[PDB]
This record gives C-alpha cells, structure tokens and sequence, in this order.
C-alpha cells in the first residue's frame, strides 16, 4: 500500500508490491 | 555501479513517491497497481526493458476466444498498444510492451507503465463479449 503523489500518468491510488493473477518471475526463452 | 535500468527504477519510484524498489533474482520487478492490475518490469536486454501486464490464468473451457484475443490484437496494433501474448509457464495472458533505454526518462517509464494498465483495464471493452 503505497500512495502516489506524482504529476505523471499514474493518477491512481496505490501500488502493491508482490514478492487470480500469476505475477511470474520468468517466462521460457527456450 | 549500476546500468541505466536500475537508475530509472530508483528515479521512477522517486517520481511517484512510493519509496524504493529493485530487481529480483529473476531480473524483474513486479508491483501491482491497485491490487488488480499486475505489472512486472523486466530488463530483458541491455537495450530495452519489457513491461508485462499480467491478466490472470487463461481460460480453456470452450476457449474459442483465443482466436478472439488474436483478433483483438488488431486493435492494439493500430493503437500502438501492448502485444497480446500467451505465456505457458503460468498459462497466463499477458500484455507485452517493449521499452527501450536510450533517451529513457522517469516520466517515460511512468507513461508506458500506465499504458499497460489502461490496456489491462480496457481489455474487456476491446473484446466483443
């Protein structure tokens, strides 16, 4: 829960950091 | 003594005021904007970062819509948006945006990240049902 107070294009409330959506740490190159 | 990817990150987190972040053992930095839109920044390459928007597991019950997504990709191609891609390790859908590192700026990274968010947001609208 981090609140953004920026001019930039993220006029949106909060950012959560992940250590029904996978949030994968790798995809297959080969 | 870090490459430019690791500066942009720090400089970007400074711009939006969320403190500090980093890259992980798997060369990426996953944060979820509003606990619905999952985004993972990867520095795939010395020349570019990839920007992944994760849209969950991929339906396989009457999955005739994999052709519908492939059809949606026409819209994102005209609009300049992310590529609609399927990934096999998590069976998850993905928006993919390449983001090159020369002339890169914190506002440019911020701009494109939310491009992936508005793509992940508007996705159900770009589809027929």
């Amino acid at each position: 829960g981090h609140l953004i107070s920026s001019t930039g294009a993220l006029g949106s409330r909060s950012l959560f950091s992940p250590l029904d959506i996978p949030g994968l740490p790798t995809n297959p190159s080969r | 003594a870090s490459s430019r990817s690791e500066l942009l990150l720090d400089r970007f987190a400074e711009k939006i005021g969320v403190g500090s972040i980093s890259f992980n053992e798997n060369r990426l930095c996953s944060f979820a904007i509003d606990e619905i839109y999952y985004i993972s920044l990867s520095d795939a390459n010395d020349e570019y970062m990839m920007i992944y928007g994760v849209c969950g597991k991929f339906p396989t019950d009457n999955p005739n819509f994999a052709l519908e997504i492939l059809n949606a990709n026409l819209w994102f191609a005209e609009n300049g948006g992310p590529y609609l891609c399927y990934e096999s390790g998590a069976q998850s859908l993905l928006l993919a945006l390449r983001f090159p590192l020369d002339d890169a700026t914190p506002e440019k990274l911020e701009n494109e990240i939310e491009v992936v968010v508005k793509s992940m947001e508007n996705l159900y609208l770009v589809l027929h049902n």
